[PDB]
């Protein structure tokens, strides 16, 4: 039933007695459900050190991964170019998923096409799909560039992207001069960030490989910035903002900031802003190239060093105090621009916030996950805050990266009780927050299910989730945030200390039981 | 718009295409004639999508794993292949269930074999067998396993059927191999069909020789309701208030045992025709169980359906039928009284999957609204056959609409409301057009049944009449 | 007892069984406590409509006010001027309290002096305290200006501020030219915002009254901005940023943004930034003067209109969409500068966020409180969001203000069930959120005790607090936020919708009970 | 820093003052001689503040309402006058309690008469009576009312004593008039004395002829512990483990009945000498109850204190005393073992109210730290008498220190740590000096007793040795 003046959605509708009784009868009559005592016993068991050992002995099964597949990253990379259509050569199912995934994180349109390879193309290859697809796409959506990647079907059958595009131009499906950079992006190698790396390297090569002879390093007096796979608008913005306040000439290569944040003013804009073809063509003339997320930009680096002859500085991601400092000093060295009074003051304001909030941050234990550069920057900043990053999980991390993170941990007393996990997933992490319980998790929306699990053992075992990373689907507009620079660190610090205080308020809200410690002032 | 104006619109929009695409797409766009019974005369469907035109369609894995198998709550479904498909489809569909997730239920979890290149080059059958052992160790209360094939499985020649038979015998466990590779078929639809056949071949006959089930004359199954936001629960309640016994729900909140008990029922009640007509037909041919189509969207359709279902039984169910209708009459009348005047006359365009673009028209009309355009991602012509009678004269119909087409159609027709999917939503909101997700219900619902109708109405009103839509143009221009 | 490896602070130390037993014995032995069933009975009674009726009949008792006293506002105003020391003539206890209050909200130093009037000054008056106090202050802390207000002792005994300062200069305690603006600021009239108005008008008068004859309206091509009592750094900053983006010349009169946010860089800065004496002296030459919070700047307005001859525009506080639009359009009209593309875009982005989040916001019911302009702005924005501000409490509001808000409410269907309360306190509000329960409260930290109370009735009656306003003591760095302009509306929107979704996640976190609606995607 | 150097520092700092202030402040600054008995040899205290010099002091209202009466949990305390005082002091002090707030306990609430101009012009006594009626109506479980006078009350000639008597008899309720107007005295201190006298005159003797309380030889009261962060509870536990019965706590977590029962105890245990020596002396004079000073900061002082208190009772308590000391020995030894190596040798400056600037010194020394400067806002010379023996030679002493003085002293002495109040904290953090609040314990604590010592050590370490302090200078300078 419904009361028309206060209508119930699923929650709390199905808590009505007639629905509860109905559901009990469904269960009892037809579900042949394990007895509740057995369900309890098995749950309890899944929280133990014994289960955790069995769990970490897995070799074949993956449960609740914390990574996605390459072409997702290729698409995000491509969106960052002016009037550019991401194009995934392969099966269309993939593109519905790519688009929906990003739709839900950014709450924005995400344009991407497929060339719809089907069973016919599975033995003959997708050459005809490429011809018709490029022609149809260019005619219908009017991009000025089509950036081509692949699904795992096209990869397995061995479609030669280069040959297919070359033949597409040769037979008149698209103009010879129309830009079609490409990259092979297999599902089964690396992760989404690898796809970003591959696509970017493909685009850079497309615009610079054949014209290196009139290039002179430093001749345009700018610094190139390659952001990598980035899903916080605030991070593109903050990097551009700091460089501008320093008076540094720059070119941000792959810049989806505008197209991921168009106004609702009565028209839909399929394309907006983005790195220009001009910028890519001119990029070798920069003083140098700075990689914001070097641990998934290795191929790009190989090309920039080898072909553009830029001496890519050895910088960590500009996250936290020390690494933002280092990024700024390196930028100053390269450009010859001094660090301005404004950034010095911003830095000091961050330090001030640290002094203000250190007593609540001290010794707090975190489980956390995400992509490698993001993860190591989060770790570094936590150590700077006097926090303990006890469970550090990076599903798509590698052994070299793990060595780097272990060295970071060793350089601080706050790293004593920390372990770095690569190749492990959120079912592994679930076990860790049961057996060696932290105070909080820092992670994406999939963490909510771990929080649920822990509360199920008991309120005292609950590990609340702090949402930082990608994807965040169950809160609105967090994609507008910043995690880079002093600004990013200020936001992260604030989020952390106030999550701590929220939880403490919850634990002390009990009238005449715990509210002796429900302080007005903290 | 007149018929002629719609035809002119269609040709205008078709002008941008290369000639091959134009000639294909012309066959997939039509102006409704409500007199037409046979749709093949005016529209074509279930064909390959044109390359590069941004179809809204998904794949067969989406149809098998995402749609049909995924909701079965006490089984574990393996997304078999590389890591992408299972991750993007993890908990994207709100197929609701009661259970203890990770212990006896597994729906919102993502199990995957996470193929690396070595699995591609050497095959994944050994990894799959090892995976199944790890599944048994770490999830002992699971009541069966499905293997949802992703694109590479068939392309590299793995034999998941052999693995399923052998590990199934070894562990005495139902392990179901499903060949729903994304390259098969042209859309989610073939995934439905493959999935239906997999249920048929590996699950449905298990209790063929078991006579321990206590049956009654009023046993039914709900076939093809995936319980989006509780839709199936707000349907079930009515069927049982009417005196029927719902032995099974396929597959929202569904258990493997109710699937296995479904051949013992007296009648199959089919909501989603598209996705489960295959197994409904099989159950008629093999067990002699009749099936009938019904519609629980809005009071007109729900009342009609309850009466039609009740007529298949005796006087006692018919009596109970009228008692249910009388019970809910003041409730849905109150909803209509509150919201129809606020929605009267407003015009809606829909674009959804294989059932709702026709099945929800009645609910809209119950709020005095008019559906002026509709279309499906992957319906077949028997669907459009069922659609043209439900739509007004001169209305616009589109099969596998392209992004470009949909945007241009909306620009000309100017609906007051659009009902479609997540990939469409933010596009049309930016145009100043109220949007409701008619797959996910925009995280609201249920919309089925009388209780669902109240929520449907509330939702259409809250959005169509929201203050935000008056604010898109800056007062200074 | 303690375990050295996991030391317990008060929470949860006093939950140890030995402490529990001790407290039980103290209670039973010596406290002569009402029996728990009587305490339960009375609490239950205090949640009833009968109790509320008794509550709203109070004429003499005030319980948990939502206002402070005038000189608090004077000190904040004064802090906004370059090298200026706030000086409160009267008893020193007041100044210890003003400083601590702001210390705790901003987490920053707050400098202010008293002239420490005691029992002697109670009978002879505080003339000597002013002489010695001014001389000592000037010598010791070296301000370029001393801004003088009063505590209630000085008001009651009738100290003539003007005469006393004049005599201090006449007898040589401070130089004749040394700027000492003043304002009478009685505890027992109005509230802290009134103290701001009085202090500001006093400084304006000090610098302009006697120099009007060479003044020409519009001759400096600037617009004066008077912010009023403002405790969010982001609000000073966002007004300055929007004006700069428009290329509009401006003077922000009383600007404490720098002095309330100095960096921690190894030195303490007693003074930083602020409105210059020259800016105040030159202020009558502006095109016009805009009052950001007109409902507590009436004295200032009368002076600006009557003496500077500026035609102060009739603008609401620039909060929410309509009033930010109106503000920008009026600034455009006065300045002759068009609204730039960047601000039009920002507006459209606010509108995108409103369309994105409208389904979770719609029909949500709020109780809220604060100062009059803040409150009416919050109400307006909530109406724009399709929310119902059902209980609107403004302790220091008046009937003219209430009439204006009642008119705003009447102009929207979302205002139908809204009532405005003036002269009422947080104990009144407590009753309202029991008898007519809203979904959330929007208020300052004192609201935590109402949330506590509601949870005590039951989880289903709990009304969560959303912290916006002043003071905020129990979270860190929220004073860095913004509530004005499009930026402030984006921040408020995000806070509201995510508070909504946080609470829904809490209510649906129950394994096999409510977690059918524990959606990954919202 | 040698004696002559500290004296020179003092003369240097004083050079900025006008002559009158210089001559006054010179008397309030001293170089410690631990041998000195009469601090009046070397320093003056409890005098007026110099106008305009930014004293850190509060007022008599702070000393009466904020400090003494405020914590009494089952009474309702009226901040009588305009709205400011009650609001700034609402829940600023962490005087912890057990109760049901708004129902039977009221500590963190702000009750006020909210004086408007008419109340100033006509007087507030009629308002006060009506207010008391409303308090009775809306808070029927209150066990008494106090009236905390703010500045205007005595200035306008109100008679709150008559109102307290008349309404008190009418309601048969204890209603206590307190003349703690902020213009009285020179600081919080006189507010203490005033509050003590009010307890004496209106509460303490109510049970003088009541002989129903069952007494024992081991009854004590804790006098002058306001239970900051639970300080009195972690003290009480030790006293009762030793075999004593703590009849009353003044006033942290204190009830009016405990107060009324205090004349039945055998011994008064005085922690805060400054704020409650008055009533202790009164109780000796009127009831013959002896009182003694003790110190529960750190294990050395807590142990010394336990032994000294136990020595006032028989051998059975002296034995239990040694048993408590042995019980907790490994715990505080473990604290020392963990934190002393990180704190050994570090130098601290203190500036607090009337007790802690001497009382926590032992606790610092137990962690191997040295107090190199200390001072009080409002202490009297008998506090300084007790101070000079606790401080090292040639350390710096400051009475009613000015903002300027404290900053210059810190710049020259360069302590590793400062312990003071909220108005000081952010000043010295910005200078790169670790700061701990030693009024509020920086929202941590308790610090009293053995359990308190663990938290104390943990806090001093987390702050003095925090990584943030290494980062205040930009690497580019
Ligand atoms: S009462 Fe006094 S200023 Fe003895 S007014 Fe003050 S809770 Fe201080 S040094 Mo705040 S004489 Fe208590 C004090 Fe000491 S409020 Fe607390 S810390 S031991
Ligand atoms: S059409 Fe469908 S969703 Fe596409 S792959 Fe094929 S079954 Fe799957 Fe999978 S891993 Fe990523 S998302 Fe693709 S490229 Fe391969
Ligand atoms: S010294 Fe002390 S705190 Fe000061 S007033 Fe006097 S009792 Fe009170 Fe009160 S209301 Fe405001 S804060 Fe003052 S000016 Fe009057
Ligand atoms: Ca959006
Ligand atoms: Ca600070």
């Amino acid at each position: 039933s419904q009361q028309v003046d206060k209508i119930k959605a699923s929650y709390p509708l199905f808590l009505d007695q007639d629905y509860k009784d109905m559901l009990a009868k469904k269960r009892d009559g037809f579900e042949e459900k394990y007895p509740q005592d057995k369900i309890d016993e098995v749950f309890q068991w899944t929280t133990t050190k014994e289960y955790q050992e069995l769990n970490f002995q897995r070799e074949a099964l993956t449960v609740n991964p914390a990574k996605a597949c390459q072409p997702l990253g290729a698409v995000l990379c491509a969106l960052g170019f002016e009037k550019t259509m991401p194009y995934v050569h392969g099966s269309q199912g993939c593109v519905a998923y790519f688009r929906s995934y990003f739709n839900r994180h950014f709450r924005e349109p995400v344009s991407c096409v497929s060339d719809s390879m089907t069973e016919d193309a599975a033995v003959f290859g997708g050459q005809q799909n490429m011809k018709d697809g490029l022609q149809n796409c260019k005619a219908t959506y009017k991009p000025d560039m089509i950036a081509v990647s692949t699904t795992c079907m096209a990869e397995v059958i061995g479609d030669d992207l280069n040959a297919f595009i070359n033949n597409s131009k040769k037979e008149g499906f698209i103009p010879d001069e129309f830009p079609v950079p490409f990259a092979h992006t297999p599902s089964f190698v690396g992760s989404h960030v690898t796809g970003w790396d591959n696509m970017f390297e493909g685009i850079a090569r497309y615009f610079t490989l054949k014209s290196m002879d009139d290039k002179v390093v430093g001749s345009n007096k700018k610094i190139n910035i390659v952001p990598g796979f980035e899903t916080y608008l605030g991070n593109f913005r903050v990097i551009k903002r700091m460089l501008s306040e320093m008076g540094v000439g720059y070119s941000l290569l792959s810049d989806p900031e505008e197209v991921l944040d168009t106004p609702a003013d009565g028209q839909f804009r399929m394309y907006a802003g983005g790195t220009t073809q001009e910028e890519m063509k001119d990029a070798p003339n920069a003083l140098n190239t700075v990689l914001l997320q070097p641990w998934h930009l290795e191929k790009t680096k190989k090309f920039v060093e080898g072909t553009w002859k830029h001496e890519v500085p050895k910088l960590n991601i500009p996250m936290g105090l020390d690494w933002t400092d280092e990024f700024l000093m390196k930028v100053s060295e390269i450009s010859g621009q001094p660090i301005p009074a404004s950034l010095t003051k911003e830095r000091g304001r961050l330090v001030d916030m640290m002094t203000d909030s250190h007593t609540w941050l001290h010794g707090k234990r975190f489980a956390l996950w995400g992509d490698p550069d993001f993860v190591m920057g989060l770790v570094k900043f936590l150590l700077e805050l006097g926090c303990e990053p006890v469970h550090i999980l990076c599903h798509n991390g590698n052994e070299r990266w793990k060595k780097a993170v272990d060295a970071i941990l060793a350089a601080s007393p706050y790293g004593k009780n920390a372990t770095v996990y690569i190749g492990k997933d959120l079912w592994h992490l679930r076990s860790l927050v049961f057996t060696d319980k932290p105070d909080f998790m820092i992670g994406n929306s999939y963490g909510k299910f771990i929080q649920r699990d822990t509360l199920h053992k008991g309120k005292e075992f609950e590990v609340p989730l702090i949402r930082i990373g990608f994807p965040i689907f169950d809160r609105h507009h967090l994609h507008r945030s910043t995690t880079l620079g002093y600004e990013g660190a200020m936001q992260i610090l604030t989020t952390l200390v106030n999550s701590i205080l929220e939880r403490l308020d919850e634990e002390t809200r009990g009238m005449q039981a715990t509210d002796y410690n429900h302080d007005l002032v903290r | 718009m007149s018929r002629e104006e719609v035809e002119s619109l269609i040709q205008e929009v078709l002008e941008v295409y290369p000639e091959k695409a134009r000639k294909d797409r012309n066959k997939h766009l039509a102006v409704n004639d409500p007199a037409v019974t046979q749709s093949k005369k005016c529209i074509i469907s279930n064909k390959k999508s044109q390359p590069g035109l941004m179809t809204i369609r998904g794949c067969a894995y989406a149809g098998s794993k995402g749609v049909v198998w995924g909701p079965i709550k006490d089984m574990i479904h393996i997304s078999h292949g590389p890591v992408g498909c299972g991750q993007y489809s993890r908990a994207g569909r709100r197929n609701y269930y009661i259970g203890t997730t990770g212990v006896n239920a597994f729906v919102t979890m993502n199990f995957t074999s996470d193929f690396q290149e070595k699995d591609i080059v050497f095959g994944g059958d050994k990894k799959l067998a090892k995976l199944i052992d790890e599944v048994e160790t770490l999830f002992p209360l699971n009541k069966g396993i499905s293997v949802q094939s992703e694109c590479p499985i068939g392309l590299i020649g793995d034999d998941i059927e052999s693995v399923s038979k052998v590990k199934g015998a070894e562990l005495s466990k139902t392990i179901v191999p499903v060949r729903c590779e994304g390259f098969r078929g042209v859309s989610q639809s073939l995934g439905h069909h493959i999935a239906n056949d997999a249920v048929r071949d590996w699950v449905l006959g298990k209790r063929d020789e078991d006579t321990t089930f206590a049956s009654t004359p009023y046993d039914v199954a709900i076939i093809g309701d995936y319980n989006i936001g509780g839709d199936a629960w707000s349907s079930r309640i009515l069927l049982e208030e009417m005196g029927l016994r719902c032995v099974a729900q396929w597959s929202g909140d569904g258990s493997i045992s109710e699937i296995e008990l479904t051949p013992k029922v007296k009648l199959n009640l089919v909501h989603c025709y598209r996705s489960m007509n295959y197994i409904s037909r099989h159950m008629e041919e093999k067990y002699g169980i009749p099936w009938m189509e019904y519609n629980f969207f809005g009071p007109t359709k729900t009342i009609e359906s309850l009466r039609a279902i009740a007529a298949k039984f005796d006087e006692s169910i018919q009596k109970k039928c009228e008692e249910v209708i009388a019970k809910y009459k003041p409730e849905w009348e109150a909803v209509v009284a509150k919201y129809r005047p606020r929605l009267e006359g407003k015009r809606v365009m829909l674009y959804i999957g294989g059932l709702r673009p026709r099945h929800v028209i009645g609910a809209y009309e119950d709020l005095g609204m008019e559906v002026v355009g509709t279309g499906y991602e992957f319906a077949h012509n028997d669907d459009y056959d069922r659609t043209m009678k439900e739509m007004g004269d001169s209305t616009l119909l589109y099969d596998d609409v392209t992004g470009y087409e949909f945007e241009e159609f909306v620009k000309r027709i100017k609906p007051d409301l659009i009902g479609s999917g997540i990939k469409e939503k933010f596009i049309f909101q930016k145009m100043g057009i109220p949007f409701r997700e008619m797959h996910s219900w925009d995280y609201s619902g249920p919309y089925h049944g009388f209780d669902g109708f109240a929520i449907f109405a509330r939702d259409m009103d809250m959005t169509l009449n929201n203050p935000c839509w008056k604010k898109l143009q800056a007062p200074w221009e």
